[PDB]
Parts: structure tokens; C-alpha cells; sequence
């Protein structure tokens, strides 16, 4: 009967003046072991305020080698605060993608790869243009990020999917250890009047 | 030269890793129109181009790149368009009958993007120029003119399939590093810091390649009120992440490295599948196998460096 929670996260979403279709957050922290806990609740937020994909990423891959664990922490809080759970967990697979550095630059050549083999089974000629790219990619079916949110002292993307970030809205935050709705939610309202 | 302040910081600032090469979005010369028409703030900006270039230059900075026009900027007022074609032949037609001038410090110009897009004489000028201020080897200064990196890699891109189309490299070949060698920026190493003025905060399709760790410097000045201390602040930012980007870096580095090098390790036991042999070691089948593939791909993808070398070269003439 938390029916109220999902009101309340829905009225702040159709609140702003533009919610991301596609978000991104980075996580450049370093100085210890991130807590999936955190970035559990980060995840979940953005579902019910309605953002649809949401990637995270690290660039030492410590999020793809613990994919279990961490999509295990999105559904446990989902199932805690949210509250038939093949489908909610299909959602979450969907819409959750779980990156590193070999998704962005490394997927870049593997799609090169392609078009190069194609054209050694002389299927293919180079005469490759600029959205024949961006089919190529994994990014094949799902958009690019519209906001990614960088949580940590490092300011890079440290190999962010470079493709795809093209227009996109960096906001930076200090940490993502112990991080409150009401912090996320500012990063949404500085999204929504960001010239977009 | 420098104030007595801007040189005192520099010293003392030169004390740490400094570095080699900074980029520059030029951004918010509309915003600046404030009793300015349009067009006179843009030729504004342009002089804070040249202030800002003694300053790294004082800096050592010794490679610089800038956002001069984006593919994206084609749908502007073509009363904007068009004056902004003026003062690229204005400053292009400096850059000669100032010849020699220029050869007396060491400075060479790269103009970096798709130049088919420009008015004939532009690409004679920008053409002319590169051609003559090439083989200069003390400082660099690569302008971007119609330049969007997502053009850019989906030229690389395909200029690597005219290799293998070519019979020079095959696609086992392609890797990071040789679409790495076939941008437009090829020449430069890959930047230290990205610097973008005004209040915006995105890379709008600016060298994410070559800037994928390097230090994003974002900054709430318009562009032509630019100072030698928002310079100096970013270099600050800059040498604060030094010693995690370049950790960063380095551990990137080695992964892929060593990726590359299971991969390799792989199909060649791929083929040892087939054919019967075994994957033993003993009298270093895998081992000899592996190291002609290495050679193989060295040889094969240098040659076809040297050839697209060769084939940019030929467009320089006319």
C-alpha cells in the first residue's frame, strides 16, 4: 500500500520542465569500494520519477564484474519501497545497462571491425556515412544519454561511451556514498533548465 | 610577454607536470553581442584566440587545438554563416603575406576537419597555408573548421576500410590504435585539458575520442572576456587529477594491452583447433604463431599508415 511513494516520485517527474529519456551516472570514486546500496537507490529513483534507460558505469569495471550484486540491490529496494515479480524484474533488466571503458571505445573498433569485414566479403564498399555509424553501435536500438551525473573528484569521463555523449548534460556531484533523494532530485531540476 | 603576477604564477605553477596540450571551446560570442552587429563580437573573440595563444605560449604549452567551426554551425543566419566565411578568409589571408613571419618562430597551423563543405577559395587558403606552414616543429596549432568528431571517426572509419579494401591491412589489423592514427588530430597526442566557456556543460561533439580522460574544465566566463587567470585555473584543475587521470591512463593502458594480447592468444589457438595441432607449447608452435601475427599486423597496418600519409599528402597540392 506504499501506492503513495509511486504518487509522490510521478507527480516530482511531470514536476520538472524536462525529465532525461536516457541518463547516465559515473561513478570516478575511487578512494574506496563503491556501495551498491547507493547506487541501488540512484537507479530506483530514476525509474519512478520516469526516466527509462538509466547506465552505470566504472571504469575499472567493478560494476560489470558484480552485475549480480548490484542488479540484486535494485530489485530488493524496488520490492522494498516500490513494492508478479518476473515482470517487474524484466522491466528492471531492460532498462538498467551496466557499463565500463570496453562498452564506448572498444565497441567504436568492434563496429569498424564490422563494416571492414563486410567489406572484405566485398558486401560492403566504404562510399559508412555518419548515421550508418550509429546503427553500427551497440546503441543500435537504444538512444543517447540526455544528463550523465559524475560522482567523484576525478573531472573526466575516463572513457564514458565518447560516441554517444555527444550533446549530452554533465552534472557533477561531490560523492555518491550516502546520497539523498532530495540531493538527486536538484541534479533533475538543474537538468530541466539546461538549454535543452 | 607576461606580468610580472602572470609570470610569477607560471614559474611557479611550470613547477609541477604541466601540459602539453590544451583545447579550447570558444564559445558564448553571441552572448556577448550586448550592445554590439553580431559579427563584431565574434571578431572580439577572435582576438582573445591570439591573447590566449601568447599566453599558453608563455605557458609552454606547446600544442593547442580550438573549436573554430562545427558542421552544426552551417544552419545559422547565413548573414552569420556568411560573416563568419569573411573572417576566415580575413584571418587565413594574414596567415599569408605574413609568411616568414611566421617562419621565424617555430609555429605550424593544422586546419582538422571535412573540408568539402567550404567555399572554394577557403579550402585554397586553408590548403595553402597548412602546406606551407607544415615541417615546423616548435609549436603547434591545430583549428578546427567544419569539424563535428562524429564526422571525424566515421571518416577514420572508413578510410580504414579503403585499407583493407585496398589489400594494405586486413580487419584483424583494426584496433584502437589504428583508428586512433587515422583522425584528423593524428598528429597531436591526445589533449590534457578541454576548456569550454559560458554556462554550458556538454562537449557538443568535440574530440570525445581523443578526450575521453582528459580533464573537462567548464567555466561561467563568455569566451571574449577571457582572461590569463581562467587560463591559469584551469591548469590548476588540470594538475589536481594529474596523478589520478594519469593512473587512469595508465591502468586503461595495460587492460587493453592485455586484452589484446588474450584475444590474439586465442585465435591462434582458434586455428590450432582446426588442423589438428595441439595447443602444447612444446617447440613453440603457438609461440612462433603468435609472434609472425604480431609482425604481420605490424608490417601490414604500417604500410597502410604510410599510404594514407601519401594519399592525404596528394590533396595538399591542389
Amino acid at each position: 500500500a506504499a501506492a503513495h511513494h509511486r504518487m509522490r516520485w510521478r507527480a516530482d517527474g511531470r514536476s520538472l520542465e524536462k525529465l532525461p529519456v536516457h541518463m547516465g551516472l559515473v561513478i570516478t570514486e575511487v578512494e574506496q569500494e563503491p556501495s551498491f546500496s547507493d547506487i541501488a537507490s540512484l537507479v530506483v529513483w530514476c525509474m519512478a520519477v520516469g526516466i527509462s534507460y538509466i547506465s552505470v558505469y566504472d571504469h575499472q569495471g567493478i560494476f560489470k564484474r558484480n552485475n549480480s550484486r548490484l542488479m540484486d540491490e535494485i530489485l530488493k529496494q524496488q520490492q522494498e519501497l516500490l513494492g508478479d515479480k518476473d515482470d517487474q524484474v524484466l522491466n528492471c533488466h531492460l532498462a538498467v545497462k551496466v557499463l565500463s571503458p570496453e562498452d564506448g571505445k572498444a565497441d567504436i573498433v568492434r563496429a569498424a571491425q564490422d563494416f571492414c569485414q563486410l567489406v572484405a566479403q566485398k558486401q560492403k564498399r566504404p562510399t559508412l556515412d555518419v548515421d550508418t555509424l550509429a546503427s553500427l553501435l551497440s546503441s543500435n536500438g537504444c538512444p543517447d544519454p540526455d544528463l550523465v551525473l559524475k560522482f567523484g573528484p576525478v573531472d573526466s569521463t575516463l572513457g564514458f561511451l565518447p560516441w554517444h555523449i555527444r550533446l549530452t548534460e554533465i552534472v557533477s556531484l561531490p560523492s555518491h556514498l550516502n546520497i539523498s533523494y532530495e540531493d538527486f532530485f536538484s541534479a533533475l531540476r538543474q537538468y530541466a533548465a539546461c538549454e535543452q | 610577454e607576461l606580468s610580472l603576477w602572470e609570470r610569477f604564477c607560471a614559474n611557479i605553477i611550470k613547477a609541477g607536470p604541466m601540459p602539453k596540450h590544451i583545447a579550447f571551446i570558444m564559445d558564448g560570442n553571441r552572448r556577448y553581442a550586448k550592445k554590439c552587429e553580431r559579427q563584431e563580437g565574434h571578431s572580439q573573440g577572435f582576438n582573445k584566440l591570439a591573447e590566449t595563444l601568447r599566453w599558453c605560449l608563455n605557458l609552454g604549452i606547446l600544442e593547442v587545438t580550438v573549436y573554430a567551426f562545427s558542421i552544426e554551425n552551417f544552419k545559422r543566419s547565413k548573414s552569420e554563416v556568411d560573416g563568419l566565411m569573411d573572417l576566415a578568409r580575413q584571418k587565413f589571408s594574414r596567415l599569408m603575406e605574413e609568411k616568414e613571419k611566421l617562419q621565424k618562430h617555430g609555429v605550424c597551423i593544422r586546419v582538422l576537419g571535412d573540408l568539402h563543405l567550404l567555399p572554394l577559395d577557403l579550402q585554397e587558403l586553408i590548403a595553402q597555408a597548412v602546406q606551407a606552414t607544415k615541417n615546423y616543429n616548435k609549436c603547434f596549432l591545430n583549428v578546427c573548421f567544419a569539424y563535428t568528431s562524429r564526422h571525424e571517426i566515421s571518416n577514420a572509419v572508413r578510410e580504414m576500410a579503403w585499407g583493407v579494401e585496398q589489400g594494405l591491412l586486413d580487419p584483424s589489423d583494426i584496433s584502437e590504435s589504428l583508428l586512433d592514427k587515422c583522425l584528423y588530430t593524428n598528429r597531436s597526442p591526445h589533449p590534457d585539458i578541454l576548456i569550454r566557456t559560458s554556462g554550458e556543460v556538454r562537449l557538443s561533439d568535440f574530440l570525445l575520442w581523443q578526450t575521453s580522460h582528459s580533464c573537462l574544465v567548464f567555466q561561467p566566463v563568455l569566451w571574449p572576456e577571457y582572461t590569463f587567470w581562467n587560463l591559469f585555473e584551469a591548469i590548476l584543475q588540470f594538475q589536481m587529477n594529474h596523478s589520478v587521470l594519469q593512473k587512469a591512463r595508465d591502468m586503461y593502458a595495460e587492460e587493453r594491452k592485455r586484452q589484446q594480447l588474450e584475444r590474439d592468444q586465442a585465435t591462434v589457438t582458434e586455428q590450432l583447433l582446426r588442423e589438428g595441432l595441439q595447443a602444447s607449447g612444446d617447440a613453440q608452435l603457438r609461440r612462433t604463431r603468435l609472434h609472425k601475427l604480431s609482425a604481420r599486423r605490424e608490417e601490414r597496418v604500417q604500410g597502410f599508415l604510410q599510404a594514407l600519409e601519401l594519399k592525404r599528402a596528394d590533396w595538399l597540392a591542389r
